[PDB]
C-alpha cells in the first residue's frame, strides 16, 4: 500500500521500499528512459511523454496492477508485504481499484487506541506479578510443616 | 520448504553463524553465501545448492544430506557423521577434515586431498582412490575396504579398525604407525 | 534489553531523522534553487517467535504463528524536484531554467557539479563563475572588457554589445544537463549536486531543444519548500516522538515493579 | 480492557470521527456545489449486569435492574443538501441548478454519475465535458466549430450563434435528475455521486418542468458549509475529547492504587 | 496519525494553490491579451468505515480553468499592433520550428522587415515583409496587409495574415510570453481567413486589454485568506488535543 | 516562503518599470523629436502540474 513510486535510471518503476511495481503483463513496469512528463491515471494507467515530444503525443504504455482481494485471506509476511494465506494463489487484477495521484497514504494506527491498550496491559501484568509473589509466599509457609 | 532472504535472517547471530538444527528446510538458495559456520544436522535437505561458500565449519550429522554440488567452498571442516551421502563430488574446497562415519558412501574422487583426518568408519566404500593424500589420520574401521591404493600419503597414523588389509601401498610416506 | 524498549527507540530515532530533515528545509527557505527533502519511513522486519520454522502462512491467525515487528526506520531522505517560482531581479548575470535542466560548474577536484542555482557573476578575468565559492561555469564564457551589456538568449547564446559596431557579438553558448532520475543525485552543499549511479548518465544538450528548459536572464528560481507543510509535519513528529517516550517509561515501570515485588 | 476503559474509549473514537468530519467541511469551504456533512451520534446498548435472565421492567430503580451503557458511536455522517448561494461568473460554460436536481455525467465505467458542480468545458471534439476529470455530460452536447456564442436556456436548451444566418441553431438539450432521498447518494469524490438502494431510483426529466430545477448559465453554486458552525463544533468536540481522557486517566490511577496498596 | 491533521492540511494546500492563481491574475492586470484563470476545487475520495459511514479525505485544486472571454480594446497610435475581434489566435513560429498560438497583438519589424513579436522577436506566420519603399502599413479587417508606395497609385499587397481558432481554447498549454501550445484536448487548429466561418477580424492599431476583474480578485483573496486561517485552527486544535492526551493518558 | 509572495513581487516590479516609462514621457513632453514609449508586459512561465489533454 506504499504508493511512493519512483523511476530508477533504467526506467523501472519502483516504490520507496525498493519493490518492483508490476503491470498488466505481470512483469516489472519499464518506462522509456528519456521521458519528459509522467502522469498516473485514475484507473492506474501510466501515460508518458517522450523527450522533446509535443504535448499531443502523450501515449499509454502500462497499467499498474491493482488487486482487490478479500482482506481476511491476506497475511502480513516477514517483509511487510501482504500475501495470500493459501500458497500458489494468483493475484487477479481488479478493474475497480482507483488511485488518487499526487498524494501519499500514511499509516492507520490509532494512537489513543494503543495508549489505552498499553495501560491495560501494564495493570494485568502487574496483578499477575503479584500472583507470582503470592505463590512464593504460600510455599514458605508449607516449609514449616517439615521442620518438626 | 525453501530458504528465503528473510527466512535465513532468523537463524543468524552477530557473527553470521547459521543454525538450522532440526528446521524443516529442504534446500538453500542457489549461490548461497554464509559468513560463519553452517549447521544443517537432522534436516531434510537432500542437496546443497551450487556455489555454496561457507566461511566456517559444516555440520550435517544425522541429516538427510545426500548430494553436494561441485564448487562448494568450506573454510573449516565438513562433519557428515551419519548423513545419507552416497558419493563425494570433485572440486570441493575443504579446509578441514571429512568425517563420513556411519555413511552410505561408496566412491571418492581420484587425487582427493584432505587437509585433516578422514573417517570412512562403517562405510560400504570399496576402494580408496589412487593418489589419495591425507594430511591427518586415516579411519577405516568397520568399512568394506580390504585393498589399499598403490600410492597414498597419510601424514598421520592409519587406523585399520579391524578389517584385514591384503595389499599395502607401494609408495607410502607415513608419519605415524598402523593400528588394528 | 527488553525487546519492547528497543522497538520504541527505533521510533524515536526515526522521528529524530524526520526532525533533522525538516529543520534543514526551513533553514533553506530562502535559498535560490533549493529542493526540499522529506523523510520516508518503512517498518522493520517481522520475526516469528512461537514458530522458529519460518513458515508464516501455516497458522498466522494462531499464537503459534505470531510475528512481532522490530520497529521503524527512515529509509531515505527523498528530494522533491518540483519546479520553483520565479524571482525577477535586476542583475543581468543571474539566470534561471524554465523546467527540466541543470547548470554545470567545474569543481576544484576536476569533475563537474550540477546546480539549479543561477546566481552567477564574473571573476577578475571575466569568466562566468558562481556568485558563492566562485567555481567556473561549463562551458567557459569570457566577457570582453569593452563590452557594455550581457544578453543571454533563451537557448543560452551569450552575446555582448560593443560600441563602434552594430549587432551583438556572440562569446559563448550555455548548455544544461538533464537526468533520468534527478532524485538520485547526491547533494554536496553549496547548491551543488554530484551524479550517482541511481541518477543515471548525464544528458547534455542545448537549453531549448530535446525537451530541455530555457535559460531566462535576470530571473532566479525560488526554493520549493512549503513552510506550512514543514510546520504541519513538525507537529506530527513531536507527538509521535512523545508517544514513543511514554511506552519506554511504561516498560521501565513494569520492569521496576518486577524486581521490587518479586 | 476494563469495562470503564472501553466505555470512555468509544467516546474518544466517536469524537475523532466527528472532528474528521468537520475538518472535511472546512477543507471543502470553496468547492462548487459541496454539501456539508454532520456526524450523528448514538448511544450503544445497555447491559443488565445484575440480571441472569435479562429482564428489565421489574426493578429498574433497584440494584438488581442496573443497566450499564457501552459508550457512544457515530451512526452516520449525514449530508445536508441545503441549496447554496450563487457565484455570478463571466465564463459562459459553467452552469447552476436553481432548486432540486442533479447534473448527469458519464463515468469511465459506463455507469452514469450525478453531480451538483456545474463547471463545464469542451473537449477536443466539442463535446460538453466537466472541467475536472473531463467526463462527458449526458445527454451528449456537441458545439459546432463555427459557433461564435453559446446560450443555455433555463430548460437546458443549448443554442449557438452562427454567422451568415439569423435565428439560433439548437444543438441539444440538457436533462437533470432528481432523487427521492438525495442524502442516500454515495459520495465518490470529484463532486460526484452514485445512486444507491437507500437513495431511490433516478428521475430524469426536463430541467424546469415536473418540479425540477432550472439551469442558470454563467453561474455557480457555492458550498453551503458554515465556517462558524465548524468552529463551534470544534470547541465542543475538543472539550468532550479531553473529558473522556480524564476518565481513562482516573481509572488507570484507581487500578494502579489497587495493586500498589494490596 | 490523526486524520484531521492531514484533511485540514489538504485545505491549506488547496487554498495555497488558489491564492497563487489569484496573485497571477492580479500580476497580469495590464498584460495585453491575457486570459484570467480560476482554481477548480473538488473533494477527495470518501472512505467507508465501521462496517454506511463516509469520511472525506479533504479537498484539492484539480484544474486551473482559463476563461477566454474577449477583453476590452485599447486604442493606440502604433500602426503595427493589432487585435482579433472575436475568436482567433495569431500563429507565431517558435525557435523549435513548431507553431505557437498567441492572442497578444503587440508586433513590430525585424532588421529585414518581417513582422515579429515585440518581445522575444518570434516571426508571425505567414511571414509578412514590409518593403523599405513603403510609407505606411495597412492591415485589412480580413488579414490583408498592404503598403503605400510613393510614385505608385494603389496600395500593393505584401501578404495576408491568417488566424487559428480552437474548439477548446482552455485546453491550450500556456508557456509564458503570451504564447499557447496545442494539446490533445484543445482540438484541431482551424485556420482560415480572419473574418469568415466563426473567425474574428483583425483590427489594426488596437490592443486587447486584460480581462481580469481586479475587484473580484480582491474579494477572492478575502475568502481564501479566511478559509486558510480557518483550516489552520483545526490543526492547532488537533495539536492541543494530542498534547493533552499523552500528557493525561 | 509562499508562491503568492513571489508572484506578486513580479507584479510590483513590472508596474515599477511601467511607471518609470510613463514618467519619462511626461518629463519629455516638450523635447523636439522625442518619440513616446510604452512598456510591453508578458506572462512568465507556467508550472505544469497536470498536462492539459
Amino acid at each position: 500500500r506504499n504508493g511512493n513510486l519512483k523511476v530508477d535510471q533504467n526506467g523501472m518503476l519502483t516504490n520507496a521500499s525498493g519493490h518492483l511495481v508490476l503491470g498488466e503483463n505481470d512483469a516489472p513496469i519499464t518506462l522509456p528512459i528519456p521521458l519528459s512528463k509522467i502522469e498516473i491515471g485514475r484507473d492506474g494507467t501510466i501515460s508518458v511523454l517522450p523527450q522533446g515530444a509535443p504535448a499531443e503525443e502523450f501515449q499509454a504504455v502500462d497499467r499498474i496492477k491493482l488487486v482487490k482481494p478479500n482482506d481476511q485471506s491476506l497475511f502480513k509476511d516477514t517483509n511487510g508485504l501482504f500475501r495470500h494465506k493459501t500458497p500458489n494463489q494468483p493475484y487477479e487484477a481488479d478493474a475497480t481499484v482507483s488511485l488518487q495521484t499526487g498524494a501519499i497514504e500514511g499509516s492507520n494506527v490509532n494512537a489513543v487506541g494503543e495508549m489505552t491498550a498499553l495501560i491495560d496491559l501494564q495493570r494485568q501484568f502487574e496483578m499477575q506479578v503479584k500472583m507470582m509473589s503470592t505463590a512464593e509466599e504460600m510455599d514458605k509457609s508449607s516449609d514449616s510443616l517439615l521442620r518438626m | 520448504y525453501e530458504l528465503d532472504y528473510y527466512s535465513k535472517f532468523g537463524h543468524t547471530d552477530n557473527y553470521g553463524n547459521l543454525d538450522l538444527r532440526n528446521k524443516p528446510y529442504t534446500q538453500l538458495p542457489s549461490g548461497f553465501v554464509v559468513k560463519g559456520n553452517l549447521n544443517i544436522s537432522q534436516t531434510p535437505i537432500k542437496k546443497l545448492p551450487k556455489g555454496l561458500d561457507v566461511g566456517g565449519s559444516l555440520e550435517a550429522t544425522n541429516s538427510a544430506l545426500k548430494t553436494i554440488r561441485s564448487g562448494t567452498k568450506i573454510k573449516g571442516y565438513a562433519n557428515l557423521l551419519g548423513s545419507k551421502i552416497e558419493s563425494w563430488p570433485r572440486g570441493i574446497k575443504l579446509g578441514g577434515y571429512l568425517n563420513l562415519t556411519d555413511t552410505p558412501l561408496k566412491t571418492l574422487p581420484a587425487k582427493l586431498r584432505v587437509k585433516g583426518d578422514l573417517s570412512v568408519i562403517r562405510t560400504p566404500i570399496s576402494a580408496l582412490p589412487e593418489g589419495l593424500v591425507v594430511d591427518g589420520n586415516l579411519y577405516i574401521g568397520g568399512s568394506a575396504l580390504q585393498v589399499f591404493p598403490d600410492t597414498m600419503t597419510v601424514k598421520g597414523n592409519i587406523f585399520l579398525g579391524g578389517n584385514k588389509i591384503t595389499k599395502w601401498p607401494s609408495n607410502l610416506t607415513l608419519g605415524g604407525a598402523v593400528a588394528p | 534489553m527488553h525487546p519492547a524498549l528497543w522497538v520504541s527507540k527505533t521510533g524515536l530515532d526515526a522521528q529524530q531523522t524526520n526532525i533533522a530533515t525538516i529543520s534543514n528545509n526551513l533553514a533553506n527557505a530562502s535559498t535560490v534553487g533549493y529542493k526540499k527533502s522529506r523523510a520516508v519511513f518503512e517498518d522493520l522486519f517481522y520475526q516469528n517467535i512461537n514458530q522458529p520454522g519460518g513458515q508464516s502462512s501455516q497458522n498466522t491467525e494462531l499464537p503459534s504463528g505470531l510475528m512481532l515487528g522490530a520497529g521503524s526506520k527512515v529509509v531515505a531522505t527523498q528530494k522533491v524536484h518540483t519546479h520553483g517560482n520565479a524571482q525577477t531581479t535586476t542583475n543581468a548575470l543571474d539566470m534561471m531554467v524554465e523546467g527540466d535542466g541543470f547548470f554545470q560548474v567545474t569543481l576544484p577536484d576536476g569533475n563537474i557539479g550540477y546546480t539549479r542555482n543561477g546566481q552567477f557573476t564574473l571573476n577578475g578575468e571575466g569568466t562566468l563563475v558562481t556568485s558563492g565559492s566562485g567555481y567556473p561555469v561549463e562551458p567557459e564564457i569570457v566577457i570582453p572588457e569593452d563590452a557594455i551589456s550581457i544578453t543571454v538568449g533563451t537557448d543560452g547564446e551569450v552575446s555582448v554589445r560593443v560600441r563602434g559596431q552594430q549587432d551583438n557579438q556572440v562569446v559563448g553558448q550555455l548548455t544544461i544537463t538533464d537526468f533520468v532520475n534527478p532524485g538520485g543525485l547526491e547533494p554536496i552543499g553549496q547548491n551543488l549536486y554530484l551524479p550517482t549511479g541511481a541518477s543515471g548518465d548525464p544528458q547534455e544538450g542545448v537549453p531549448g531543444l530535446d525537451g530541455l528548459g530555457e535559460i531566462r536572464q535576470s530571473m532566479l528560481e525560488a526554493s520549493n519548500v512549503n513552510v506550512t507543510e514543514e510546520l504541519v509535519n513538525m507537529i506530527e513528529a513531536q507527538r509521535v516522538y512523545e508517544m514513543n517516550s511514554k511506552v519506554i517509561s511504561s516498560v521501565d515501570k513494569m520492569m521496576s515493579f518486577v524486581n521490587q515485588q518479586l
